[PDB]
């Protein structure tokens, strides 16, 4: 199918700071990917992004209707929606599971890479760190960064790379909302 | 409790 | 700023696709299933705390569709530029040999929002237990998008997620194996 396509969006944006203290509503119309108009509760009238939206912004800020719409919206939608989904959105608290492992940088090498595989948490905010005999080894980490699995958990890999020693005792922390202390497992050669 | 939807505006012809 | 909510829908010519869904910080609370007229909760336990009225998407999906109309005339009938995927296949969890897991095929940063996805088991189509997203907004937006297949992991099996794309010149393939 080579047929042209053509893509209207919209997207009506509820911005929260410190709950519903301070709220931002932006109604936004995208033209392919071209934001072209909007609405900022921050202006309280519609402004052309692109020349291609000036008519709807002139036309819109014709109508008082709208506008007082528009203006409510900070509080009739986006505190409203805020009050209807928060005790499953803002307060989901899900705490990942940790596992260390070793694994090879190349398939015929002996073990020369630890892994720290966090997994399953809500929300995305974490702090993972390595540390060998309690000193913290902040050289050679290297991690897929943060993932989401799209079904509100993320995971995330963080690797060591070292040659383990006897003896040697190494410690994957990991710091995350849900939890009330650091999580820590240790793995030894 | 009910979500509220908000309402996307027909533009100029 | 702690939380953003959006309300995010689209409209896309020719193909008379219309979606509307409400994302939380990067993730879907709900899509409204357009055929079907009924709200989709992407977490069972969500419908039990909150509704929504389904109708209510169809009449924006309609403005959105007027709305494409003028804009597109207004553009002197501008198309749209496609922009491949990226894919990636990964894991739920850590493989262990015949432990219950899930592969997931993430694909992302690509516009328009229409793709064809499969999964191959040794090279075959598989259906069985297969699961996925809608067209999910990006910041930037173009369009990410997850399927799901749950698998017993054997050193008998490989995978692969196939997509297809109208940025792509051919089907792109992401393999996965154990080890
Ligand atoms: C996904 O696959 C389908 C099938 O090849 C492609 O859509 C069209 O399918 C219908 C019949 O079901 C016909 O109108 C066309 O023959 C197909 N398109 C072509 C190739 O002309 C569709 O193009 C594929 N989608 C993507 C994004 O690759
Ligand atoms: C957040 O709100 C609380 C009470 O609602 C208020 O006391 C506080 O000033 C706010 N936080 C800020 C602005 O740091
Ligand atoms: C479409 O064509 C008209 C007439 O030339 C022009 O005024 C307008 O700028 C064009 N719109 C574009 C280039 O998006």
């Amino acid at each position: 199918d080579t047929r042209p396509r053509f893509l209207e969006q919209v997207k009506h944006e509820c911005h929260f700071f410190n709950g519903t203290e301070r709220v931002r509503f932006l109604d936004r119309y995208f033209y392919h990917q071209e934001e072209y108009v909007r609405f900022d509760s921050d202006v309280g009238e519609y402004r052309a992004v692109t020349e291609l939206g000036r008519p709807d912004a002139e036309y819109w800020n014709s109508q008082k209707d709208i506008l007082e719409d528009e203006r409510a919206a900070v509080d009739t939608y986006c505190r409203h929606n805020y009050g209807v989904v928060e005790s499953f959105t803002v307060q989901r608290r899900v705490y990942p599971e940790v596992t260390v492992y070793p694994a090879k940088t190349q398939p015929l090498q002996h073990h020369n890479l630890l892994v720290c595989s966090v997994n399953g948490f809500y929300p995305g905010s974490i702090e993972v760190r390595w540390f060998r005999n309690g000193q913290e080894e902040k050289t050679g980490v290297v991690s897929t960064g943060l993932i989401q699995n799209g079904d509100w958990t993320f995971q995330t890999l963080v690797m060591l790379e070292t040659v383990p020693r006897s003896g040697e005792v190494y410690t994957c922390q990991v710091e995350h909302p849900s939890l009330t202390s650091p999580l820590t497992v240790e793995w030894r050669a | 409790s009910a979500v509220r939807l908000r309402s996307s505006v027909p533009g100029v012809r | 700023e702690e939380h953003v909510i959006i309300q995010a829908e689209f409209y896309l010519n020719p193909d008379q696709s219309g979606e509307f869904m409400f994302d939380f910080d990067g993730d879907e609370i709900f899509h409204v299933d357009m055929a079907k007229k009924e709200t989709v909760w992407r977490l069972e336990e969500f419908g039990r705390f909150a509704s929504f009225e389904a109708q209510g998407a169809l009449a924006n999906i309609a403005v959105d569709k007027a709305n494409l109309e003028i804009m597109t005339k207004r553009s002197n009938y501008t198309p749209i530029t496609n922009v491949p995927p990226e894919v990636t296949v990964l894991t739920n969890s850590p493989v262990e040999l015949r432990e219950p897991n899930v592969l997931i095929c993430f694909i992302d940063k690509f516009t328009p929002p229409v793709v064809n996805v499969t999964w191959l088991r040794n090279g075959k189509p598989v259906t069985t237990g297969v699961s996925e997203t809608v067209f999910l907004p990006r910041e930037d937006h173009l369009f990410r998008k997850f399927h799901y297949l749950p698998f017993l992991p054997s050193t008998e099996d490989v995978y692969d997620c196939r997509v297809e794309h109208w940025g792509l010149d051919e089907p792109l393939l992401k393999h996965w194996e154990f080890d």
